[PDB]
């Protein structure tokens, strides 16, 4: 049916607008799944493995890993989100949403005969302008206890229940401030995360030592 | 060998106990949930795939239910009650299902609490009697002479369908068709819209051009092109016997020995045809419509007298033409009389629509039959429009037979529920709890209306109940569009009392029937 | 991450077995490739030096021939574009009778050059417009290339010399003999009225004596036998009947009702006397040959033998009609004796044997008659089939010459002259159409190139010599197949000529087919069905 | 879901899934049929299961020939079939507009908007658009030039330019020949007969009839100069008694007598015909042609041929009316009372032979109220394509005559309608303005697709045309050769008013009904 | 040779072209002649051929032997056809025709 | 017109054996039904009786 098909009869090929539609559909499906994750008002998902293990989660990276998908575009977006989670540890759901919306808005113009190269050039210009604006809008501050508490709230509230988030905020802020050395990179290996399975989920706390 | 010995045959399964009751109630609830969303003016249409390859894009509950196949017998019972409601009154098909599902759902609670189903059934029947009393109490009369009120009733019937956009035209069509079909003879009133109110669908054109004819329209054409296709004031003669030459049923054989007998036999066949045509012509008609074939020689003899003939017309269409133009179908033309000649049609025109010929016998004076000519986008759209028109005509007939009206939009539901609760407040036996349960389960209709409207169920429904706790608030329902409580004496939504009575009776009786059942047995052969 | 899903939209909605090809590479290039393959398969049979091909159809019926139309008919073509080219070739065969191989060669060359033009950048519309303009120019040019006219069709020598070129492509070794035979057969037919009927030439194939023993008969031959005792008639007075040679019966139903012994004893005698009276009445008119289309009753045959009457039975109604035409008799629907105008006459009717085949010959003596028959001898059925195809080509050439007397030089002279003139015209046309016009002109080179390839010489030197001579000013110079070295000679002196109508229609049909194939952009093929053929084809 | 709970073997799509399925199907159909629109479109090759070749550009034929097994595709196919049945044009535009409406609606539904508001906007926009179309139509007296322009606008889109130019004259003359004053046009009186022996440009119009059968007797004349036409529906072959007659005889002479007597019934009618022929023409100058709808046995054929009468049997049923209207005679079902005034007159009758197939021509009629179109082509698929093209052209000309008004084409009307809808949008209350905007952007698809198929690009061509329309107010379309704005009325690119109205109504109705579908279900097993 | 997704002729079509097919045809004719060589002359010998039904046809006439052979080779069938032709026209020499034709080809 | 195709997006990307339940009716009510069934199985063993 095409050039590749003649040489390899058992070859699967999607060319030009077919490939574009395939990629955009995959991105849109991922975005549709992960839309409900964003924000503290998002909805928990229940993921059951083959062995029957139950994992309640809201993290975008975890959900991407535990989703049952075999799509190439999904694999690419999953790799991007994995790198994001490995380096910064936050923003995976935002990554997927922004990628999907970028592809959708681009296809909104591409379907009108516009070549994707023009869209990519516009993307580059918009990206550099956005980086300049972000540099201009950031708030330089002294990372005192209150600011760290606010940041920990903003993360943990989106991750877990409000009361558990309130407990974990104090726990994590105190843990970081305990191991922090002035003008030195923070070694996160020095915060052991040991789990015990006998009390209520609000009994988790910080020990100024080792377990 | 030694094949096993057993009492009942193989593949004969049996279940019993609370499992059967739970399964039946769950099946009924599932059937209700199938069409829950198709209730109210803001309903969403559903698209059904015929096993024959057709597509049914409809909003009617009965059509949706009959287009699906189920294996659980309780679901079959639900489909049967939906069909019964559709046949008896014409609408309310997707309300009775919801009501029955809710009633069974609230009965499950008492079933799990060591209450025997007989007590529940007795309470259900008491509740049904009191519902009948309350509906007959809160009804209002209607003068059928006022066409505006009839149009308003039909509109309130069809606001929940896809034809609500052309509601005015649809209401006028339905009212005119029902009025023309209305007939009386020998002191027996009759409104038979299924035989004399024919709906003809021609895909194409614009739906605004749809109209009801003062006559009939059939997909036929003149037998011979030289015959007239346009007659001003035709005299119609209807026949249901062939105008050809046919064998007798007795086994008749000829034996020819002379030379001229063959030609004589053929000439007598021709003369017999001519004699039949002369017998028809003696009445001096203008058009002859036959149910069976017309021979070419008969066509020529009729044409010599300047008579248009249509060859083969179905029995139903011939009866409808007889009702419309006042003719009388006669089998043997020798018995044709002046009274049998159909005068009263004001025009017979055979025009061309698309690539087909259609015969119009419109412009009749005092016609007792009609053809509703439907034009629209496609075949499925026309089918849905026909279903909506059927609903409207059924509602109009119900109003004509019973001039009683009750408030709509859940006002009747809440009023009856409050009356039932107030009456139960004086009860002392154990039967009061299922009685009140049915009373409050009757409130599912306004809740479903609110849910489909997209508004908040809990606060709106609580406010509606509080409003109905007052004395003169029996006509307070909800808006299916804006999601607010309004007085239906102001909004103007009303439904026939017969429809509500049938809906409540069918729902309560289905609940009773499915409550009486236990110990399902399956697998045996006829 | 191991499977590429089908694209959303039309790709998913396509049926399980269907195929959808869209765009240049997927549709146009594939169609051009298929047409080029078909033309390449048929190419080797072009010209006098073309060689036959053994073709076995699906019924295992062997065909050996170098007629392009027959080969295409016996080839199970599946590609729709090649099907379109085949339809164009068959229309060429039906309209004229020769030039089908020209149609394939020209269409293939046009499509190949169109493919290369599309490769260099020209759009499909521009190529199509250029081909249309060039075809119009070629049709305008062609009448000026006419060298000589037939100017007489009642002669024998001239007609044979004209048909020799037509039937030299097939049966190259022995075309003078076939030309003489077909010329005599066609000259007997074609009366003073200008109308000439192809079907008035009948071909009878009798095996055994080699094709050099074939002859032309001013009459008609049937591979049957006489049903009576008489086997030879000298002064035939044929009376042709379409009814069975038997007493008539009622069409409703006939039952002999006997009530007395006398009727039972007299029925058979009366019937026999009636039949005898009818046969004697027929014979009294002088009719000594009776030809019937139905069965012959035993009593009728006996009474015919009593009166010395030849009986011939013809099953086919076509044979009966053709015999009536060639004899002049009227097919009587009843067994009444023929009146003088209805009685046909033949100078001699006799039962004969040729090889091992018994034949009945209705032989005239005049060099006239409505129908003439060619008896074909040979040593193989396939050889006689090829000779019959050559005879059909010659007869169609004669019919064309009756329609139009103009002729153009053969041997590739006309194609080279057309190519030169169209190339000259294209150079004067500014715009993107000049490339298409030049390619259309170059497509004419495939005819002399194929002729040179089949003749066994190098094509390029032949074409260069043709251009040199044509530039010198000789428009009637073509390939010389009677040489082992690339050489050219004048076609007019050699008498190698082609009909003007044949070239005109071939050019028109080839251009139309090529343009129509080029016009297609998307192909949607349904899943093939194993149904036992559509009912229209029976 | 509930359906799968009740019927395990059920296929169900719900809500967002239903919208996605429907819109994807509509988009696929739109993507396939984009290339059809306009004269610059691309022809498709359609190979059936039996290998039959179908070259076509019509939207309806393509939809019927694509191997599609989708529900929404079936709905759109039904809508297009109704379009073609009634008006005979605009099916491709129908599909494109439906798909664009669905896509524009989805553009807003994906942002949380409910489809009901979109449908309300669609209704308001449709009403305003119909009002504008009423305002913009060009009422004209339909002379030959305007009909030629309309026929050109259709055929040039359907077929090759030169073939379209020939078919324009053919179709316009054919319609004008049968058209009667203030009387509906019967297209059944234009016989479309096709031969397969000459070039495509040889298609012409014969002021008479062409019958696909000829005389069955070799001795009948193959060409009659001046002829009387007898249109009859009487059996001239042997007929059996209805009452199982049978014969009884006791001798061969009696059998002969009964054989001769049984033919007397048919012989009487043949004798009546022969007597009429002798009476009307006492010499050999005039001719006699008998066209019979029923069979003629060989005895009757021979008897007629001995009298110099050409007889045709088993003619078509419509041919009775066509011959009565063209030749001018009276169709007879019996010869009880036949008079010379019942005979038609034809100024030339001759037979044409095409291989195994025979044809009869009836030309030089006085005032032929029925004519025939002779489709000629070298290929079967060429004949089919030309037949479809002439059907479209006849429908277009008939619609133009029936509706004294005609609409400028080339996408100008859609641009003007879109601008009017945008201007009217502020007057719409609520969020239905989004539906109005979607409807306008969907109407704008026609110039977009025309620019695409013409090799240009949508954006700047469309904005140039819109700016030109705003600057002057003229109905400016798309110039398919240069891409510049152009006044369609001046150049003569006309579209049928009925076709545009039908497109608006059907597209709006079907789009509204599809958008309100929230569940595709399949549980009939 | 490339797959060419849509093929020209139906699959299973066999095509042989060039000198090799002509040499194969000559070899087939040689085989056909060898099948009847020993039946020629006063010292000739008969051949016995059994059909599927089990009937035996003992013969010395070359044409009969060739007819009883179920020859399917297109080039070899020409020798059988010319044997039939010689039998029909003359009646004797049905072996000489095949021997001479095969000898010319060889 | 006889088969409902899988909706584009996540529905098509789901693996062969995987199941996806989403929404109130499809997830919460079914989980509640399962838990109620489990409690029903264990209920009869409660108490001294
Ligand atoms: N404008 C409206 N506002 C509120 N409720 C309405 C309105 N129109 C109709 N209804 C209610 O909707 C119900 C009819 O819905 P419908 O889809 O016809 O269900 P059914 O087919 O069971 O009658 C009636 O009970 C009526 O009270
Ligand atoms: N003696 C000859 N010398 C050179 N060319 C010849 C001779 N005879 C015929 N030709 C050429 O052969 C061509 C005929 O090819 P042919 O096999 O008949 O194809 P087709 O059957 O399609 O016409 C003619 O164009 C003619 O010019
Ligand atoms: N020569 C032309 N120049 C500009 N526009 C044209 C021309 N011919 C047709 N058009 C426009 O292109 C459209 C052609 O649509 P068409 O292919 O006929 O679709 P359909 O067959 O479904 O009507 C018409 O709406 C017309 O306005
Ligand atoms: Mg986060
Ligand atoms: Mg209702
Ligand atoms: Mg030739
Ligand atoms: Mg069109
Ligand atoms: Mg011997």
């Amino acid at each position: 049916m095409a050039a590749v098909k003649t040489l390899n009869p058992k070859a699967e090929v999607a060319r030009a607008q077919a490939a574009l539609a395939v990629n955009i559909s995959a991105a849109r499906g991922l975005q549709d799944v992960l839309r409900t994750n964003l924000g503290p008002k998002g909805t928990m998902k229940m993921l059951v493995s083959g062995a029957g293990d139950i994992k309640l989660t809201k993290d975008g990276n975890v959900l991407l890993h535990e989703m049952q998908i075999q799509h190439p575009t999904a694999s690419l977006i999953a790799k991007v989100a994995t790198a994001q989670d490995d380096i910064t540890g936050d923003g995976t759901t935002s990554n997927v949403l922004i990628i999907g919306e970028l592809l959708k808005q681009a296809d909104l113009y591409i379907s009108e005969g516009l070549h994707p190269r023009i869209i990519t050039e516009g993307f580059e210009a918009a990206k550099e302008k956005a980086l300049q604006f972000l540099e201009e809008v950031k708030v330089s501050r002294e990372m005192d206890r209150e600011t760290l508490i606010d940041v920990a709230r903003t993360s943990l509230r989106t991750k877990v229940h409000a009361e558990l988030a309130d407990v974990l905020t104090e726990a994590v802020v105190d843990s970081i401030l305990a191991i922090k050395k002035q003008d030195e990179p923070i070694d996160l290996f020095m915060i052991e995360i040991m789990e015990m399975k006998h009390k209520s989920e609000t009994d988790t706390s910080l020990i100024r030592g080792l377990v | 060998g030694h094949r096993p010995v057993l009492v009942l045959s193989q593949n004969t399964k049996r279940e019993s106990g609370r499992k059967v009751q739970s399964g039946n109630i769950n099946a009924a609830k599932t059937i209700a949930d199938i069409i829950r969303t198709c209730l109210g003016p803001k309903s969403m249409m559903k698209m059904l795939l015929d096993p024959m390859g057709g597509i049914v894009m409809t909003n009617d509950g009965n059509a949706i239910l009959r287009e699906i196949q189920v294996q659980h017998p309780a679901a079959k019972s639900m489909i049967e009650i939906s069909r019964t409601q559709d046949e008896e009154v014409g609408d309310g098909t997707t309300s009775v299902i919801i009501l029955a599902g809710e009633m069974l759902s609230v009965a499950e609670h008492f079933l799990e609490q060591q209450m025997h189903p007989t007590v529940v059934i007795s309470a259900y029947r008491k509740a049904l009697d009191d519902m009948i009393s309350t509906l007959k109490k809160i009804s209002i009369p209607v003068d059928i002479s006022d066409s505006d009120m009839m149009l308003n009733i039909i509109n309130s019937s069809i606001t929940t369908k896809a034809i609500s956009r052309w509601s005015s035209l649809a209401c006028n069509i339905a009212l005119d068709a029902v009025k023309m079909v209305q007939f009386e003879e020998n002191g027996r009133k009759e409104i038979d819209i299924k035989k004399y109110a024919r709906v003809e669908k021609i895909p194409g054109g614009i739906i605004e051009d749809s109209c009801v004819l003062r006559g009939v329209m059939i997909n036929k054409d003149v037998t011979h092109p030289r015959m007239r296709r346009y007659i001003k004031n035709p005299r119609i003669v209807l026949l249901d016997s062939s105008l050809e030459y046919k064998k007798g049923e007795s086994q008749t054989d000829i034996e020819i020995t002379r030379e001229e007998d063959f030609t004589r036999i053929l000439q007598m066949e021709e003369e017999y045809i001519q004699q039949l045509c002369e017998d028809i012509i003696q009445l001096k008609p203008d058009v002859v419509i036959t149910e069976k074939g017309i021979s070419d020689l008969a066509q020529h003899y009729l044409m010599r007298a300047n008579i248009t003939a249509i060859r083969r017309v179905r029995k139903t269409d011939n009866n409808r033409i007889a009702r419309a133009c006042g003719a009388r179908i006669v089998s043997r033309p020798e018995e044709l009389r002046e009274d049998d000649v159909g005068t009263g049609a004001g025009l017979l025109e055979i025009k061309k629509i698309g690539d087909e010929y259609f015969t119009f016998i419109t412009d009749c004076k005092d016609p007792k039959a009609c053809t509703i000519l439907l034009r629209g986008a496609s075949k499925e759209i026309l089918s849905e429009v026909e279903r909506n028109l059927q609903d409207a005509m059924q509602v109009c007939r119900n109003v004509l037979l019973d001039p009683q009206l009750v408030p709509g939009g859940g006002a009747s539901e809440m009023a009856v529920a409050h009356a039932l609760t107030e009456k139960s407040k004086a009860m002392t036996g154990v039967e009061q709890w299922p009685y009140r349960a049915v009373a409050q389960a009757l409130e599912v209709i306004p809740r479903t209306l609110i849910q489909n409207c997209g508004a908040s169920t809990i606060r709106l429904l609580t406010s509606l109940r509080a409003k109905h706790t007052q004395e003169n608030c029996e006509t307070w329902g909800v808006n299916g569009e804006t999601g607010t409580l309004v007085d239906m004496k102001e909004l103007g939504i009303w439904e026939p009392l017969a429809v509500k009575l049938q809906t409540y009776k069918t729902a309560v009786e289905t609940a009773v029937l499915l409550l009486r059942i236990d110990d399902i047995v399956s697998g045996h052969k006829k | 991450a191991l499977h590429v899903p089908k694209a959303p939209g039309f790709a998913q909605m396509l049926k399980e077995g269907a195929k959808h090809f869209s765009g240049l590479e997927e549709a146009v290039y594939r169609n051009i490739q298929a047409c080029k393959e078909l033309a390449q398969t048929t190419r080797t049979a072009y010209g006098p030096n073309g060689m036959n091909k053994m073709v076995i159809n699906h019924l295992e019926k062997l065909f050996v021939t170098n007629d392009a139309a027959t080969i295409l008919r016996e080839l199970e073509v599946q590609h729709p574009a090649a099907k379109m080219i085949v339809m164009a070739s068959h229309m060429q065969e039906q309209e004229v009778g020769d030039g089908t191989n020209f149609v394939l060669v020209f269409a293939g060359a046009l499509l190949e050059l169109a493919e290369e033009l599309l490769r260099i950048g020209l759009s499909v519309s521009e190529v199509i417009e250029g081909y249309e303009i060039a075809c119009r120019k070629a049709h305008e040019i062609l009448p000026n290339l006419v060298c000589c006219s037939a100017k007489n069709l009642r002669d024998i020598d001239e007609v044979s010399s004209l048909l020799r070129t037509s039937i030299m492509s097939k049966q190259y070794g022995n075309e003078v003999f076939l030309a003489k035979l077909i010329a005599q057969a066609c000259v007997s037919i074609f009366p003073d009225s200008g109308h000439f009927n192809v079907d008035n030439i009948r071909v009878c194939k009798i095996l055994g004596s080699g094709i050099s023993s074939s002859s032309v008969l001013h009459g008609m031959v049937f591979k049957k036998e006489t049903e009576g005792d008489v086997t030879s008639v000298k002064d035939a007075k044929i009376a042709v009947y379409s009814c069975p040679f038997d007493g008539m019966i009622t069409e409703t139903k006939g039952t002999v009702l006997i009530k007395t012994a006398e009727e039972l004893m007299n029925f058979s005698k009366g019937e026999e006397n009636l039949m005898d009276a009818q046969v004697k009445a027929i014979a009294d008119t002088g009719a000594n040959v009776v030809v019937t289309g139905g069965k012959v009753a035993d009593m009728a045959l006996h009474y015919a033998n009593k009166y010395n009457i030849m009986l011939v039975r013809l099953n086919s109604k076509w044979d009966l009609r053709r015999l009536c035409k060639t004899v002049g008799a009227t097919a009587l629907p009843r067994l009444t004796p023929p009146v003088l105008e209805e009685m046909g006459h033949c100078d001699s009717v006799y039962l004969s044997e040729v090889g091992d085949t018994q034949v009945v010959v209705f032989k005239h003596e005049k060099e006239d008659g409505a129908i003439s028959t060619i008896v074909l001898r040979g040593s193989t059925d396939n050889l006689m089939d090829d000779i019959e195809r050559a005879v059909d080509d010659g007869v169609n050439t004669f019919k064309v010459l009756t329609r139009d007397k103009r002729l153009v030089p053969g041997g590739g002279a006309t194609e080279i002259e057309l190519a030169k003139q169209i190339t000259s015209y294209g150079e004067t046309c500014p715009g993107l159409e000049q490339y298409a016009i030049k390619k259309f002109a170059e497509a004419f080179e495939a005819i002399p190139r194929a002729l040179a390839e089949n003749s066994g010489v190098k094509a390029n030197e032949v074409i260069s010599k043709l251009y040199a001579v044509h530039q010198e000013g000789n428009k009637n110079v073509g390939l010389d197949i009677e040489a082992e070295v690339p050489a050219v000679k004048d076609m007019l002196e050699a008498g190698i000529l082609d009909t003007y109508l044949g070239k005109y229609w071939a050019i028109k049909l080839a251009t139309n087919a090529a343009v129509t194939v080029l016009r297609v952009d998307q192909i949607i093929m349904a899943k093939p069905a194993g149904g036992p053929k559509p009912p229209s084809g029976k | 879901a509930a359906v799968k709970t009740l019927n395990p073997k059920a296929e169900v799509a719900r809500a967002q899934a239903a919208l996605a399925v429907n819109i994807s199907a509509a988009r696929g159909l739109q993507d396939v049929l984009r290339t059809n629109l306009g004269p610059k479109g691309t022809m498709k090759m359609l190979v059936s299961g039996a290998g039959d070749i179908k070259l076509t550009k019509d939207g309806n034929v393509l939809l019927h020939e694509m191997q599609i097994q989708h529900p929404t595709a079936s709905l759109i196919a039904k809508v297009a079939t109704a379009q073609d049945d009634i008006t005979g044009d605009g099916t491709t535009s129908n599909v494109l507009i439906i798909g664009e409406l669905l896509k524009q609606a989805d553009l807003y539904i994906s942002e949380g908007l409910h489809p009901r508001i979109i449908t309300e906007g669609f209704e308001a926009a449709k009403e305003k658009a119909l009002q504008f179309l009423e305002e913009v139509k060009v009422s004209r007296e339909m002379d030959r030039e305007t009909l030629i322009d309309v026929a050109r606008t259709s055929l040039r889109t359907k077929v090759h330019a030169e073939l379209a130019d020939v078919l324009t004259e053919a179709v316009v003359d054919s319609i004008l020949a049968i058209k009667k004053q203030d009387e509906p046009i019967d297209l059944f009186m234009i016989e479309i007969m096709e031969m397969k022996h000459k070039s495509e440009t040889d298609t012409s119009l014969i002021r008479g009839l062409v019958l696909d059968h000829g005389a069955r007797h070799p001795d009948m004349k193959k060409r009659v100069e001046d002829a009387y036409i007898l249109t009859c529906n009487v059996s001239l072959e042997y007929e059996k008694t209805e009452v199982n007659s049978g014969f009884f005889y006791k001798s061969a002479e009696e059998r002969e007598k009964l054989v001769k007597a049984e033919r007397k019934f048919i012989e009487d009618r043949v004798k009546k015909i022969i007597e009429l022929k002798r009476k009307v023409c006492g010499d050999s100058d005039k001719g006699f042609v008998v066209i019979n709808q029923k069979g003629i046995d060989p005895f009757s054929l021979d008897a007629l041929s001995k009298e110099g009468i050409v007889a045709l049997r088993r003619a078509k049923r419509r041919n009775m009316e066509r011959l009565t209207l063209a030749c001018g005679g009276v169709a007879l079902n019996s010869f009880d009372d036949l008079s010379p005034d019942c005979l038609g007159h034809a100024g030339l009758v001759y037979e044409y032979t095409l291989g195994e197939e025979k044809f009869t021509f009836i030309e030089k009629c006085n005032n032929p109220r029925s004519v025939t179109l002779l489709i000629k082509g070298p290929n079967k698929h060429t004949l089919t394509q030309i037949k479809d093209a002439v059907r479209d052209g006849l429908r277009a000309v008939k619609n133009a005559i029936d509706d004294g008004c005609v609409v400028p084409g080339a996408g100008a009307v859609e641009v003007a309608m879109a601008e009017a809808l945008i201007k009217h949008k502020p007057s719409v209350k609520g969020r239905a303005q989004l539906g109005v905007q979607a409807f306008a952007d969907a109407l704008l698809i026609i110039p977009k697709v025309l620019a695409q198929n013409s090799g240009f690009d949508l954006q700047e061509t469309l904005v140039k045309i819109q700016a030109e329309h705003s600057e002057s107010g003229q109905l400016v379309g798309v110039d398919l050769n240069t891409g510049e704005p152009m006044v369609a009325a001046e150049v003569g690119v006309w579209d049928n008013y009925c076709v545009k109205k039908q497109l608006l109504h059907s597209c709006t109705v079907i789009a509204t009904n599809i958008l309100l579908v929230d569940e595709i279900m399949r549980a009939g097993m | 040779m490339m797959p060419t997704p849509v093929i020209l002729l139906k699959e299973g079509t066999d095509s042989s072209q060039g000198i090799p097919q002509l040499v194969s045809n000559i070899s087939a004719c040689q085989v056909i002649a060898e099948a009847v060589r020993t039946t020629l002359g006063p010292r000739g010998m008969d051949k016995l051929i059994v059909d599927g039904r089990g009937k035996a046809t003992i013969s010395n006439d070359g044409a009969t032997i060739l007819k009883l052979l179920d020859v399917v080779h297109p080039a070899a069938k020409t020798l059988v056809d010319i044997a039939k032709s010689q039998d029909a026209e003359v009646g004797d020499g049905t072996t000489s025709v095949t021997l001479l034709a095969a000898e010319f080809l060889k």
